[PDB]
């Protein structure tokens, strides 16, 4: 009969197997079992040498069929338990073990192995009774309290479950030149969406522009009504149409501060490719006390409101690059010459250093026209010039930079023949300091900074 | 303690007065052991966090502060008791 | 989880920790 061939062939397969050459061994494994389903003993040892060239499926299946036709098979369970256990499955294991062990309880080398892998199976079983999600959970409970609809809407909006109209966008605006507000219930729905679309997108944001598109870009507009109805003068509407860049302070320092962002935020979730809304440093939480609008929101709205906007204020954009030639950013790059977007990206937006650290020195470190890198006295101790901006455009191949922090007596600045270019756009801070503002038209082809003057706010 | 449980104390500025905790280790002792040999394959692993929140709030709870959180802390010792009955699984 | 402060906290540690040393297969 040909299966004592195969057996014969079995005896120089073992002497093979010993040496490595395992593809000679699996054929006149083959070959055995083409003919015999019973040989136990020797089944169980191509399970083994199965297990070591990683052949899990064979030997399980041949230890388990044998183990259903012999129940006293012994030798193919603790088989059948080594290849559960390299294949990273305990418990099947543990009932292999624990059927050895019953039903041959004599052999002490499957005893130790069973409590051995039962000692094992007490760590997993108690990492899944100590363990929990490594946040503080906050904020989810503003889709509790949206979902438990405790008012739903109200005499101004009319707001959608998501992706609200660009009617009721427009809306939403104009009952902001009434000085109305959102119901409480509502402005969160439209907050966690916004929260939950940023917290998904682009860790930090790198973009090329595209060419017939035209930058509005705001630098500092510290929130006020007139100001967004004068951008609506200054330029046509955003409308996933114009590419629309808010790099600035806004929610601090103007009584219509929150509803800049409430509106604003709206445009980001109906706009999202080509709408880019960058951290001011006074955006950041120690400014909303400083400048009392924490408070401010307190009043407004009960203070989760207020909590939710300074975990938003974490969740928005640091920085980012247009088209590889600009630098579009609340300040300049921290520390040497070597920092790109591609260094910075590794730190996820759910954090603040210190007001003088890696961070804040982006939002903060002030210009020169002094060449060398220096530290200032405004607080975030740093302030960078033309040579070391000229060897940043090389390090990271852009052409120039936009800064947008710097309160002017005029305009905007061009300062070291245009390389570095300032847009300022707050005309009237407060009653301390009213002055002209600048607006840049700049086209997505052709780069060069080019400027518009805006002259004067009502309120 | 004592001063949160006052009737006509505003405690909204204790920020001043109230003490930082500092957390301080058995190195003798067999679980502080065994956390360094565990700590030592990976330190970002879960499993030794997940000690380090159970073990700091048992730490707490002897040393007279409150949990902020108390619901936490039984529902990890009725997961405990879950493996102490064989039913962690529900089976 | 009532509100109610333990007579002795040291010896519901003890019994904790007793469980624990099963936890990091200690004893
Ligand atoms: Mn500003
Ligand atoms: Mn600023």
């Amino acid at each position: 009969g040909a299966l004592k061939r195969a057996e014969e062939l079995k005896t120089q397969a073992n002497d093979y197997f010993k040496a490595k050459d395992y593809e000679n061994a699996i054929k006149f494994y083959s070959q055995a079992i083409e003919l015999n389903p019973s040989n136990a003993i020797y089944y169980g040892n191509r399970s083994l040498a199965y297990l070591r060239t990683e052949c899990y499926g064979y030997a399980l299946g041949d230890a388990t069929r044998a183990i259903e036709l012999d129940k006293k098979y012994i030798k193919g369970y603790y088989r059948r338990a080594a290849s559960n256990m390299a294949l990273g499955k305990f418990r099947a294991a543990l009932r292999d073990y624990e059927t050895v062990v019953k039903v041959k309880p004599h052999d002490k080398d499957a005893k130790m192995k069973y409590q051995e892998c039962n000692k094992i199976v007490k760590q997993k079983a108690f990492e899944r009774a100590i363990a929990g999600d490594e946040h503080k959970r906050s904020v989810v409970d503003s889709l509790d309290i949206e979902s438990m609809t405790i008012e739903d809407e109200y005499s101004g909006p009319k707001l959608e479950d998501g992706k609200v109209t660009i009617s009721f966008m427009k809306e939403l605006m104009q009952w902001y030149k009434d000085q109305k507000k959102l119901h409480r219930k509502c402005a969160y729905q439209i907050l966690v969406q916004v929260k939950e679309v940023l917290s998904k997108l682009s860790t930090l944001v790198e973009t090329t522009l595209k060419e017939t598109e035209k930058i509005t870009v705001c630098g500092d507009t510290h929130g006020q009504f007139y100001d967004l109805l004068n951008i609506f003068e200054l330029n046509g509407l955003p409308s996933e149409t114009n590419p629309y860049i808010f790099n600035g302070d806004f929610v601090d320092r103007g009584s219509f501060s929150v509803e800049v962002i409430l509106t604003l935020f709206g445009f980001k979730l109906l706009y999202p490719d080509h709408f880019h809304l960058l951290r001011g440093n006074a955006e950041t939480d120690n400014m909303n006390q400083i400048y009392g609008f924490e408070g401010e929101v307190k009043a407004k709205y009960t203070a989760q409101m207020y909590e939710l906007f300074s975990e938003v204020f974490e969740w928005l954009p640091l920085a980012q690059c247009i088209n590889g030639k600009v630098l579009i950013m609340h300040g300049g790059l921290f520390s040497e010459d070597g920092v790109t977007l591609d260094d910075i990206r590794k730190i996820e937006r759910n954090r603040q250093p210190p007001d003088s650290g890696p961070m804040c020195d982006l939002l903060w470190s002030d210009p020169q026209p002094q060449n060398g890198r220096s530290i200032s006295k405004r607080g975030v101790s740093c302030q960078f010039g033309p040579d070391v901006t000229k060897a940043f455009l090389e390090e990271n191949n852009l052409d120039y930079i936009i800064r947008s922090h710097e309160v002017k007596a005029e305009g905007y600045e061009v300062a070291h023949g245009g390389r570095c270019v300032t847009v300022f756009s707050a005309p009237n801070y407060c009653d301390q300091m009213g002055n002209k503002a600048s607006y840049i038209h700049l086209q997505g082809s052709d780069l060069r900074p080019q400027f518009h003057q805006f002259t004067a706010v009502p309120h | 303690r004592i001063m949160k449980a006052q009737a006509l104390r505003d405690n909204s500025t204790m920020g001043y007065m109230m003490a930082k905790k500092h957390l301080e280790i058995n190195p003798d002792h067999p679980i502080v052991e065994t956390l360094r040999q565990k700590a030592e394959a990976d330190k970002n692993d879960k499993a030794v966090k997940d000690l380090v929140v159970l073990l700091f709030e048992t730490a707490l709870l002897s040393s007279g502060f409150s949990l902020e959180d108390p619901q936490t802390h039984s529902n990890r010792i009725y997961r405990m008791i879950k493996l102490g009955l064989g039913i962690d699984e529900d089976e």
